[PDB]
This record gives structure tokens, C-alpha cells and sequence, in this order.
């Protein structure tokens, strides 16, 4: 459903944002939330400090820098702390992630990690990539590679109807021809009264 | 890939061949309403805005087909015929904008009183250019009288000024014995044959040779006597039954005068 | 396979036997409106266009059944009776087109004044062809008086 071949403003910006983590991850963290950083929570915008690609990708790059730096070797832990903060909800999960107890992390953290480990690198990668296989030697299928092609096309196009103006041009009118008194004036140099006195 | 002037000849076929609410007579109705609102705003404030697109557009579509715009919206037609009759006399549009504001500030009773007062103070003048004016010239003259009587409080200067204006610019025709010795009134502007206005005199002769020339060919008339009338750019020497309509315009008078000048050297 | 003149005798039976909005009196109503708009445009501009299809068509359908067109649209009936009374005297239509333009540029008060003035300047003539004219001839004569008084300023 995604590839690294198509390039746009996203790949144009994260080339420097990763220099100010990883360009492959930062291109992928944004894609999953906002297709081509989508800090939707109002508190996340007041804490992270909007809809401007000059700082949005720069905000994610700063958080994902510390999140991938708080352990320096657990990049899947970083992606998890991103959409699952470390307050009152992520603490019970993040302490249950390192022990390999993925059955007790979340219904959303697993689905998030399972979508981004294909470009991210963690020591627990190959241990979650096989977390829920149908047989213990199997690989559990994440949400958007088992639900791949299932989708209906929107039967409403941004193409709009067109009306046109009743613009008909006929023939222009002659301007207000000079008054007969002024006509006689600037043609015979003397008014009408001065011409009849002779 | 059709001429740019042959497109009107079809959009207007649709506009004419439309119901009263169809989306053709409803997209042009916006031009009519914008022009009407503009004319009302001009009457009230006083000044005609330098930018009047709706009224100019309606005027072009009127010149393209007059029997259509006169039929669909029969008040813009009258406005534009008045503006035509003015602009063939130099009168700036301001005159109408000065006249109407004095007529719209009037109860329906006073309009009749003022109209009787005008028609009586006009059938009391001595020059026939004024005592006997056709309806068209009486409208174009009521406008001047009203503009003057609206600017300067003079009810009396207005009369002398419109009288002088009509005397310097018009000319009564006359024939054999006719009660009131006046048969039509044509402006001295629509009778020229050259670019200098004095040439009107020359353009007069042809008419007095044409009218007689018609009487010498159409004697069966009630009296050996026609009328005379100049609407728009034309001069109608009609009959009393309307059967001898004979139309001249500045082009035809100029051609006849040129050909006549080709009869003097020989 | 019916005579071409017996078809009118049935389309008109339908048109007469119709409600006021039915699609019979609504497809002919377009002829009436086009003719009315044409007559108004003629009064305003001055000239009667050489191409007047709506008014001619209404005139033919009037001659086919007069007590129907006079009943449905009772103003085209009057227009056409006036045009008939004129055309039996040579008077070109222009006369009406010269008369009405002087009557439509008139407030409702002046019409009464002018009509009294005419009827008094007519009961003052000495030949009885003029002092005592029927109503029909007085209309066809008011039209001539108005055409002349509208072309040449002479009220006299």
C-alpha cells in the first residue's frame, strides 16, 4: 500500500529533518497518520509546539530524536512512544514491551509497530514480526496486509460542472455628437447669433 | 468557427425562443436588473458612474436586435431610445438625470398639473418651432426644461433656454395652405450633407424638392399634402393613410446632393 | 386522410374544450405571447418588422373561428378587428403604430382630457360626416388624427 519510490515534498523535507534520526522512518511515521506529522491532539500541539510543513516535520523529528535516543537502540520503542505518550497510558505498555509481553501492550500500539517495522530496526523486530502467527512458527499478519485490497472507490469526483455567461456583443453606439451650436462654433469660429446678424 | 457577429444571431434566437423563466431569460435578466438598479441609483445620487457595464451591455444587445429588447424588457427600450434621441443632439446624459429627479419627487396629481402647465406654456409661444412640436421633440424638450428648472430655480429661464435651444437646432417645414402652417419638425443636425453644420441648408433644399416631387407624383392624397418626421436616423415623409412612406437618411441626402452637384458643371 | 381545413375544426374543438392551464392552451399561449411582444416592440421602436409570424398566425386562427379567439384572448381580438377596419380603408398599419406611441406616452389623466378635447373638436364640425360619427368610425378616425398630430406637430 506504500512504497519508497514516489517522491514529493515529504521526501524533499525529511532529508534535512532526519539530519536535525532516520529519513526512512520519518517519511513513514508521517505517511501513516497524514497520507503524504498530523499532531491531531490539541494537547500534543500545546506541548510539542501547526499545519505548516516547516515545523510539523521538524516537531516529529525532534520527538522521534529523543524517543529513538532514550534507548539509542530501540527504534520500535520510539515509534511506540510517539503515538502512545509516556503519561498514565504508555507507561504500563512500554514496561510490558521490553519484556516481550506483546499480548499486553495495546490494540493500537501493536497495529502501529506492525506497520512500521518493515522500515524500522529494533532487536525486538523479529520477535514481534512473529508475535501472533497461527502456529508458533508462523507470522501474525498485521492489519493492512491482510486487509489489503478491500476497498470501495469513491463515486464522486472533484470535477465540477461549468456554466457560461450570456456574453453577446452587438454593435457599439456612436458617441454623443456635438451640439449644433458647438458644431458651428469650432467649424466657423463664430456662434449662431453672430452669423445671423449679417 | 463562425463569425463573431453570427453568434449573437443564434444566442438571441434562443433568448427569443424561451419561456419566461427558462435559464436563458434568467441569465440575461441579471443584466436587466443590474442596469435598472444602476439607473435608479443614478437618478437618486445624481451622478452617472463612470463604470456602468450592465446598461452598456444592454445597449449593445439592443443595437444588435431592437425588436427583441424592446419586446422582452419594455422599459430599457424606452430609456435607450431617449438616450439615442439625446445623443443625436449633444445633450449629455446628465440632463435626464437632472430631469427625472424632479419628476420622481412628485405626487401623481402634480405630474398632471405640471404637464398641463408645460403644454400650455408651450402652445403660447410664437415661433412654430415651439408651439407645434411633435411628441418626440416634446419629450426631448421637456427634459431640457426640467434640467434647467431643477438646477436654477427659474420656472421662466427654463422656457427661454429650451426655446433658444430648439430654435438654433431645429427647423419647421411648411407647404401649401395647412392650418397652422407647420408640417413636421426636423433637427438641423439630421439634414447636413457635409461635415460642416451650415451644410444643413443644402440638405434642406433636396427635401423641399423631394416632398413636392412626391406630391407631383402622388396627387390622390386627401390634401395634396404630406407630413414629416425624423425618428432615429431617418426622415419619414409619410402620407395621411400611411401608403406613401418615403424615407431618407443622411447617407441618401448626401448622395443626392453629390449627384446634384454632378449636374451643375453641365 | 381528412380535409386540411377540417383539421382546424377539431384542434380548435380541443383548444376550446380545455382548462386554462392544459397543455393545449399552453402551446398556443406561446403564439399569443410572441404576438403580444411583437406588437409592443412595434409600438416602441416604430417600425413593424417585415417578419411577424406570431401575429399572422393568430390572425389566421382568428379568421378560422372568431368567436373562439375573441373569447380566449380578448385583446388580440380587438387588435385584429382594428386592423380589419383599417385595411378596409387602405390605411397602412403604420397609422396605429404612430397613434399608440402618442397614447402610451400619456398619464391616465391626460387621456381623459385629450379624449374630451377630441370629442368636442369633433362635435363642432359642420359636416355631419364628422359631427355625428359612430363609435367604430370614431376609433378609426382618432387613429388618423393621432398619426397626423404625432408626425407633424399640428394639432390643427
Amino acid at each position: 500500500y506504500d512504497k519508497n519510490v514516489p517522491s514529493d515534498y515529504d521526501g524533499l523535507f525529511q532529508k534535512a529533518a532526519d539530519a536535525n534520526v532516520s529519513y526512512d522512518l520519518l517519511r513513514k511515521v508521517a505517511w501513516t497518520e497524514s497520507r503524504f506529522m498530523q499532531f491531531t491532539k490539541a494537547t500534543a500541539k500545546a506541548l510539542g509546539l501547526r499545519l505548516n510543513p516547516e515545523l510539523a516535520i521538524n516537531a516529529a523529528a525532534k520527538q522521534l530524536a529523543g524517543l529513538v535516543g532514550k534507548f539509542d537502540g530501540d527504534e520500535l520503542k520510539a515509534a511506540l512512544a510517539y503515538n502512545q505518550g509516556e503519561g498514565r497510558l504508555g507507561n504500563p505498555q512500554l514496561e510490558a514491551y521490553s519484556k516481550g509481553d506483546f499480548a499486553s501492550i495495546s490494540e493500537e500500539g501493536r497495529n502501529y509497530m506492525r506497520n512500521l517495522l518493515d522500515v524500522a530496526k529494533s532487536p525486538m523486530a523479529g520477535q514481534l514480526e512473529t508475535f501472533g502467527g497461527i502456529t508458533p512458527k508462523g507470522k501474525g499478519i498485521p492489519a493492512e496486509v491482510g486487509l489489503a485490497g478491500i476497498g470501495h472507490k469513491q463515486k464522486v469526483t472533484q470535477e465540477l460542472p461549468e456554466s457560461t455567461s450570456f456574453d453577446v456583443k452587438g454593435i457599439e453606439q456612436e458617441a454623443t455628437a456635438k451640439p449644433f451650436a458647438k458644431d458651428f462654433w469650432e467649424t466657423h469660429g463664430e456662434t449662431l447669433d453672430e452669423y445671423n446678424s449679417r | 468557427d463562425i463569425p463573431d457577429g453570427a453568434k449573437d444571431a443564434m444566442k438571441l434566437k434562443y433568448l427569443q425562443a424561451d419561456s419566461k423563466d427558462g435559464a436563458f431569460r434568467t441569465a440575461i435578466g441579471t443584466m436587466v436588473t443590474d442596469a435598472g438598479q444602476e439607473w435608479s441609483a443614478a437618478v437618486i445620487n445624481g451622478k452617472l458612474p463612470e463604470r456602468t457595464p450592465a446598461m452598456d451591455a444592454l445597449r449593445r444587445i439592443r443595437n444588435a436586435d431592437p425588436q427583441l429588447i424592446a419586446a422582452l424588457y419594455p422599459d430599457q427600450a424606452e430609456l435607450f431610445l431617449t438616450m439615442d434621441m439625446m445623443d443625436k443632439q449633444g445633450i449629455d446624459p446628465q440632463v435626464i438625470l437632472d430631469a427625472d429627479r424632479l419628476t420622481v419627487k412628485r405626487s401623481k396629481e402634480q405630474r398632471f398639473e405640471d404637464d398641463k402647465a408645460f403644454e400650455s406654456a408651450l402652445n403660447a409661444s410664437k415661433a412654430p418651432e415651439i408651439a407645434r412640436m411633435p411628441a418626440s421633440l416634446r419629450e426631448s424638450a421637456r427634459k431640457i426644461y426640467d434640467s434647467v428648472k431643477y438646477r436654477s430655480g427659474n420656472e421662466s429661464m427654463a422656457m427661454e433656454q429650451m426655446t433658444k435651444f430648439l430654435k438654433e437646432s431645429t427647423y419647421t417645414f411648411t407647404g401649401d395652405d395647412v392650418d397652422g402652417d407647420t408640417v413636421g419638425v426636423i433637427p438641423k443636425n439630421m439634414m447636413q450633407v457635409n461635415s460642416d453644420p451650415k451644410s444643413w441648408e443644402q440638405g434642406r433644399d433636396i427635401l423641399e424638392e423631394a416632398r413636392k416631387g412626391i406630391i407631383a407624383s402622388n396627387p390622390w392624397i386627401t390634401n395634396k399634402q404630406l407630413t414629416m418626421y425624423s425618428q432615429g436616423d431617418s426622415i419619414y415623409l409619410m402620407d395621411t393613410t400611411g401608403q406613401v412612406r418615403v424615407r431618407y437618411d443622411k447617407e441618401l441626402l448626401s448622395k443626392v446632393w453629390s449627384e446634384n452637384q454632378k449636374k451643375l458643371e453641365e
